[PDB]
């Protein structure tokens, strides 16, 4: 039911693309996401569960045939759980006990709101006690001069883990356990390695509250984008909205689609569930249903570890 | 580990720095801080300890002025410029064995009075020779640096 | 699984090492070693693979394609690689020792901490599920040591007291009574607490100043002074080489890996700062 | 049901036990198991009155009190100033989840009448207090969990937890 | 944003020739729908007042003197309230079908792997992909990029080989080749867009902007600028001793300030001491003349005042920075001893 | 074949030498000698290279380009150098001896330890594998001394008892009485046990106090006294010079290295503390 992904060494999940030497008189550089996107985690299990007799040009019609349904990802150090929390470009790894009073916090008076929010991302933010940015710098050597090439230098801020950390997901499938278990995986990045571990864990499947946490990017179907962005306060209480690419598919070596999403760790109001349903058309509902299977539209209650969905 | 030894080196020095009224005794101490620290780690601790006490010329009011320096701040070291300096460095070494609990303070203070017990002090330090030499290093090296800095020629 | 096998190995510094990292850390070192998440020296997987791949292409120039299939094909062709190195993890650093007769006398000893031995265990557990050449003879030893966590430990020697690096007095306890040592060198291995070990280890790291001299007046230039950090001789880094299932890796693991004894990692080879030795924990166990 | 009483850990003098009842059975919810305390529960919307050390109730979801769940009966002495609950597991909002619960229990919490005399004001306060933190080593938990203070997991493992886990809003009234 | 895309379209067709504009024309037309969206995405707020809050019958009321303070208070709060949600301007774009199906207009190379993110942004896909330095001419002119060869040295002048560009970033590069086009926004509703463009094509202003390689060469330029005659004979042909052949200018009040010591501060240092085919040469040139070889490092200095917006609220945090923090104003009584000592003093 | 040529050489001190402090660890001596990782004296190859380089750039002005090739350019390097120096391991130090009784009395002897011979064997084994060379003559010798480890031995002479450096009494076994000396010397070589060897060696080091006299009072200046550490005369170090195929490595190994006998290493040259003699293993066999 529950899958722990144990990184054996610093990882890198880069966004923003174009990490390779193209321009002559210039270095390259890449950062890393603190939490891997669900496309990354889906592609990892899809890599284990791969049979050539499938797909032929799909990468999600092909992917959704392998895994049943994945739920969003968070952190687990020592049996504690930490969850992404996002603000106006600030990201924090906050503990479960601090999300309870967010809806009352986001509604307080001006000065009492800022103080409460400020202390969440600075004092009660447990990210930097758990994760450090190891800014590795690499180099390409030409065997002719046996020195560095013309500006073939790159900086890659890896994801160093000060403590023991796992990424936590849940799968609807149970025939999946004895397949992806104890497996050494090439957890997406610069050829890095993590270990997989499956154990049972009972959590809710569907709930109703007035404020959810986005435990995974909530994809916006690019057709409601106008009727959604013009009135954003009706849907997102706090967090970050931006255009993201869904990744890079292996079987075709192509960058996946690029569509606006609500980044994981945002606080979405209940108004976001019905809005999506009443804006997504069945032309794409069959598509966005798959996007949910790999783990994108995953919501969490600020109460407790209860995992909802949007189209499900 | 030895982060509080740079502190200890500052209270021990400020004591020795004040119980050295004569200017030529400070200069003579600056000579001991440089030299004595470099024989403890080439010749050994107790070979240098024997050399220190032999030049310190104990068994006087000096040997009791030391006992006062452990607590009082008005004590003074009187004697030959070469004696006060060598005896002031004996304080430095003993002040550390007290504050760090390597040697019991009550033993050391009564071994510095009872003539019959001083041999038992030297006998105790012989077995604590490896342990002591390791710990005093940061402390003595700091005393060496403070001497070269604070003890100046007029 | 596409990680059919895993070949852990020990990286044994024949000379001092310097795998550089720019100017990433503070202490006073201008050219420091490559660190890890908690401050110990490591060899990054990029530097360890690139050095072994730059080597071994001059050594076996006929097998350049076998190496390209496994180690990357640095050319514009971008078929996926078949072999992965994990970051080399500091396993044991040499330390000067003065023991109070305490023994058959030693002058130097191997020193580990419990933080370092957890990451080694982490690497060891992670590949036990695919290594059907199960090296539990080694994984168990770390397990018993980690059970005794919370005090300074000597594995096979019987010292009970020593002075490490002329500055730190520690009292040691046998594992339970005895156990075979990992490194077959006739040298004890101490496992210290993480606070005391981090000071003893930082004292074995070589931090030198270096000088550029005005050749006409034989004096140092202006700003011709800088500082570097080396990892001593006899240091031991532990890493793993993971291989996907293929026919090239069968050649690579049989024909190529048997003949790697000495390679050169890091930089400053002119100073002779890269000669290192791999030991392939499948015969030392 | 099991007569599981939930005791506060504020900055107060009267915090010693105020319950001369103990395990009684052999069961408990919070455990110190080679990681630190387990299954700590949070009482939100409640405060603590400095005098008359008890959980003062409020309606602010921000005010909160955190304690442990021990199976001792509520002192068998007051029977008035105590809130008595018939509650399942899924409604016990707990921290450090290790083991689930029998999912129907009976809990007593140190209560207080609202005391509508004067206007409320609840203050955030910590309980680090290194001079006091040593009291809590053997004030509350060891008297329930003596097994850990003697020949098992260290009681310094509990120290960096209570200066980390428990931090309650007070009244200063 | 529209009136700047308008002028950029007009101006680029005015200079339909000359290279790098037959390219800008080809993308300002291929990506009309994308360039509709402003890339900056401001946010507006508003409060209001009434006669009730300020008057009794026709004169000011008591406590009215605090209306403006309280009204500006709500305005500030409404901003900080909305700053909780960060919506990047790229999210407004519509790129789903342009990337799932290869409908993205890619002038230049064809992405072997999808769509090739921009090299400036990193977020948007690129429209103008650029070939590497295998060779440019035989790879520029065959592809649609270059119509001929003469335009190549004019395209390279504005786009580096290998550099991918998105529609927004090329607009940054196009305006970077002609900054007077900003007059469209500067004046506004004063001149018609065409009249603005006309004065730009009715002149030849050349505004050269420094680069990080120019800033890393000040002390070198300023050294060979006072050892001119000596450093001059040996080269005589390397554009270091070239004579200023134009009257170009810059907002950089150091380039303008010299520009006139036969030194030609226009030379790209990456074809010089910062190059690879010419590094050792100018090391030797600088060697003989006691000129120190330059360092590749500059300094990016960024100043910002502390608690200024917090000062506009009349608060005292800029005074007692750290002793009292912005969070303390949720309850000023906790710092009553200090906030009064200052206020009583002021 | 990774290295074109491989040249091990001994470094016999003609005068007391002093390579400067370098390190960052605070120490009692003001200007200490360069230390090993075991604490023995050594010469960082960065100091071997810089000194030998500047010596060759003087004694061979016409071949100034062959040296820039093998030992790297100075002011503007296009390319990495081809030659490498390994850090000079301490091989043998002289120690004055009071020989209790034997047919031939001795006034001083060479003292070496088993830990030092193991580092030399590490150099010889790795350089043997990373090159065409095979120093079986040395290796067969040192691998016989390392078999008697843990026991004080005299190499050829017959001593059986002695008082080294006036403070240490040792009893010595005889190894074979047939194996030839490592170096060309009638002076015997004692291979001490590493524990007693560390203390015997620290006695051979030369600690020296120096002053700066005020010219107008003929007294020490204000704080013008400092200490200083020298390695004795007749001390033998051991390093290796390595090189890759470049057509200048062949010239280096032919002229430059075959006309190098005396170099000035280290500092304090104005007081004669640097003159040293190089003996190539191709010759001392
Ligand atoms: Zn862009």
């Amino acid at each position: 039911k529950r899958v722990l992904i144990k990184p054996l060494e610093p990882l890198m999940f880069r966004s923003q693309g174009e990490f390779e030497p193209l321009i002559t008189g210039s270095h390259t550089a890449a950062q890393s996401l603190i939490i891997p996107r669900p496309s990354t985690i889906a592609g990892m299990l899809g890599y284990i569960l791969f049979n050539k007799s499938s797909g032929t040009g799909d990468w999600l019609s092909d992917l959704t045939n392998l895994l049943a349904t994945i739920y969003g990802t968070f952190i687990e150090t020592n049996g504690e759980y930490l969850f992404p929390l996002r603000m106006g470009n600030h990201l924090a790894l906050v503990d479960q006990q601090h999300l309870i009073n967010l809806p009352t916090l986001l509604e307080k008076e001006y000065e009492r709101r800022e103080k409460g929010i400020y202390e969440l991302f600075y004092d009660k933010n447990k990210l930097f006690q758990i994760i450090n940015h190891q800014d590795r710098i690499g180099i390409s050597i030409d065997k002719s001069t046996r020195t560095v090439k013309e500006h073939y230098l790159y900086s890659a801020r890896y994801l160093a883990f000060k403590k023991e950390v796992n990424y936590v997901i849940f799968i609807d499938n149970d025939a999946i356990s004895d397949k992806i278990n104890g497996k050494i995986v090439n957890f997406g990045g610069e050829n890095r390695i993590a270990k997989l571990e499956v154990d049972d864990y009972k959590v809710d499947t569907s709930i109703e509250e007035e404020y959810y946490l986005a435990l995974s990017p909530i994809l916006i179907p690019d057709e409601a984008l106008d009727n959604f962005l013009d009135n954003i306060s009706d849907y997102v209480a706090m967090g970050k909205v931006d255009k993201i690419s869904l990744g890079f598919d292996i079987a075709n070596t192509k960058r996946k689609e690029m569509l606006t999403a609500i980044l994981e760790g945002s606080i979405v109001k209940r108004s976001i569930i019905d809005f999506i349903k009443n804006e997504i058309k069945n032309d794409l509902r069959y598509r966005f249903s798959k996007y949910e299977k790999i783990g994108y539209n995953t919501l969490m209650s600020l109460c407790k570890l209860a995992l909802r969905k949007i189209l499900s | 580990l030895y982060e509080e030894d740079y502190k200890l080196a500052l209270e021990a020095f400020k004591k020795v720095f004040n119980a050295l009224t004569h200017y030529g005794a400070k200069q003579a101490f600056r000579s001991r801080a440089r030299d004595l620290v470099e024989e403890i780690y080439n010749s050994g601790f107790i070979p240098t300890f024997f050399y220190i006490i032999s030049k310190a010329e104990l068994n006087s009011d000096s040997l009791d002025s030391l006992i006062s320096l452990f607590s009082s701040d008005n004590a003074i070291l009187r004697g030959s410029d070469e004696n006060v300096s060598y005896s002031a460095y004996l304080f430095i070494i003993l002040y550390y064995l007290i504050k760090r609990g390597i040697i019991e303070q009550k033993f050391l203070i009564q071994a510095l009075r009872c003539e019959k017990t001083r041999l038992d002090l030297i006998d105790k330090l012989y077995n604590l020779a490896p342990i002591i030499s390791a710990k005093i290093r940061t402390y003595l090296l700091a005393i060496k640096r403070l001497s070269e800095a604070l003890i100046e020629a007029r | 699984p596409y990680y059919a096998f895993a070949e852990p190995f020990f990286i044994h510094a024949i000379t001092h090492l310097h795998v550089g990292s720019g100017s990433s850390v503070e202490e006073e070192i201008d050219l420091p070693f490559q660190r890890d998440e908690l401050g110990y020296p490591t060899i990054y997987a990029s530097s360890l693979k690139g050095a072994i791949k730059s080597f071994l292409l001059k050594e076996f120039p006929d097998k350049r394609d076998v190496i390209y299939k496994v180690l990357g094909e640095d050319e514009n062709p971008e078929e996926a690689s078949l072999g992965t190195f994990l970051d080399a993890i500091l396993f044991a650093i040499p330390s000067r020792i003065i023991e109070i007769d305490s023994a058959k006398p030693y002058v130097w000893v191997y020193v580990t901490t419990y933080e370092l031995l957890k990451k080694v265990k982490l690497y060891l557990d992670s590949i036990s599920q695919l290594s059907n050449a199960s090296f539990s003879n080694l994984k168990n030893k770390i397990d018993t040591i980690l059970a005794k966590e919370g005090k300074n430990i000597t594995l096979d020697s019987d010292l009970k007291s020593a002075i490490l690096n002329e500055d730190f007095y520690v009292e040691l306890e046998a594992l339970n009574n005895k156990i075979p040592s990992i490194i077959n060198a006739g040298v004890p291995l101490l496992v210290l607490e993480d606070s005391i070990g981090r000071e003893v280890i930082n004292r074995s790291l070589i931090r030198v100043r270096r000088i550029r001299i005005d050749r006409d007046k034989k004096v140092v230039e202006t700003g011709g002074l800088w500082s570097e950090e080396y990892v001593p001789m006899k240091t031991i880094f532990f890493s793993v080489l993971l291989g996907k299932e293929s026919k090239e890796s069968a050649i690579f693991a049989s024909c190529i890996l048997r003949n790697l004894r000495y390679v050169i990692l890091g930089g400053k080879e002119t100073i002779g700062k890269g000669i290192v030795e791999l030991r392939w924990v499948k015969d030392v166990i | 049901s099991t007569q599981r009483e939930y005791v506060f850990i504020p900055i107060t003098n009267s915090i010693t036990i105020d319950v001369k009842i103990t395990i009684g059975g052999s069961d408990h919810i919070t455990n110190i198991d080679e990681r630190g305390i387990h299954n700590v529960l949070v009482i939100t919307g409640y405060a603590v009155d400095e005098k008359n050390g008890r959980l003062v109730p409020t309606l602010d979801p921000c005010d909160y009190v955190k304690g442990i769940l021990v199976a001792g009966t509520p002192q068998q002495a007051q029977s008035n100033d105590f809130l008595t609950l018939k509650l399942p597991a899924n409604k016990l909002y707990l921290i450090r989840k290790k083991g689930n619960i029998s999912d129907d229990l009976k809990i007593y919490i140190p209560y207080s009448s609202p005391d509508a005399r004067n206007s409320m004001k609840t203050k955030p306060v910590s309980i680090s207090d290194d001079t006091i933190v040593n009291n809590i080593i053997k004030e509350v938990f060891d008297k329930i969990y003596n097994i850990t203070q003697k020949e098992k997991v260290k009681i310094e493992k509990v120290k960096e937890d209570i200066k980390e886990l428990f931090s309650y809003y007070a009244l200063e009234q | 944003w529209r009136k700047l895309i308008e002028g950029l379209r007009c101006y680029s067709e005015r200079k339909r020739e000359d290279g790098f504009w037959n390219l800008v024309c080809r993308v300002l037309k291929l990506t009309e729908d994308l360039l509709q969206t402003t890339p900056l995405n401001i946010r507006v707020k508003q409060v209001s007042v009434t006669e009730d809050e300020i008057f009794n019958n026709n004169k000011l009321r008591s406590d009215s003197w605090k209306i403006y303070d309280n009204k500006y208070r709500q305005l500030v709060s409404e901003f900080k309230k909305s700053k909780l949600v960060k919506v990047t301007p790229e999210s407004r774009l519509k790129l789903f079908e342009l990337t799932k199906f290869d409908k993205l207009p890619q002038i230049g190379e064809k992405s072997k792997r999808g769509y090739e993110f921009c090299t400036s942004c990193g977020v948007l896909p690129a429209v103008v992909i650029m070939p590497k330095e295998d060779e440019l001419e035989k790879k520029l002119i065959d592809l649609g990029i270059a119509r001929d060869e003469k335009d190549v040295r004019s395209i390279k002048n504005m786009i580096s080989p290998g550099e991918r560009l998105c529609p927004w970033c090329l607009v940054k590069r196009a305006l970077g080749a002609e900054p007077r086009l900003m007059r469209i926004l500067l004046l506004g509703d004063l001149y018609s867009v065409e009249k603005i463009v006309n004065e730009i094509v009715s002149r030849d202003v050349k505004i050269e902007i420094p680069s990080t390689s120019d800033i890393a060469s000040i002390k070198t330029f300023e050294e060979m600028i006072e050892k001119k005659n000596e450093i001059c004979e040996d080269l005589k042909e390397e554009e270091v001793c070239e004579k200023p052949s134009e009257s170009v200018l810059s907002m950089w009040q150091w380039f303008n300030k010299n520009y006139y010591n036969g030194i030609n501060l226009t030379i790209d240092p990456e074809e010089y001491w910062f190059s690879e085919k010419r590094r050792r040469y100018y090391f030797s040139v600088f060697r003989r003349h006691r000129i120190t070889f330059p360092s590749p490092y500059y300094a990016l200095v960024r100043a910002d005042s502390d608690y200024l917006g917090d000062l506009l609220e009349g608060k005292l945090t800029p005074y007692l920075a750290g002793i009292i923090d912005s969070g303390d104003y949720a309850n000023i009584s906790e710092k009553k001893e200090e906030v009064n000592k200052l206020l009583e003093e002021y």
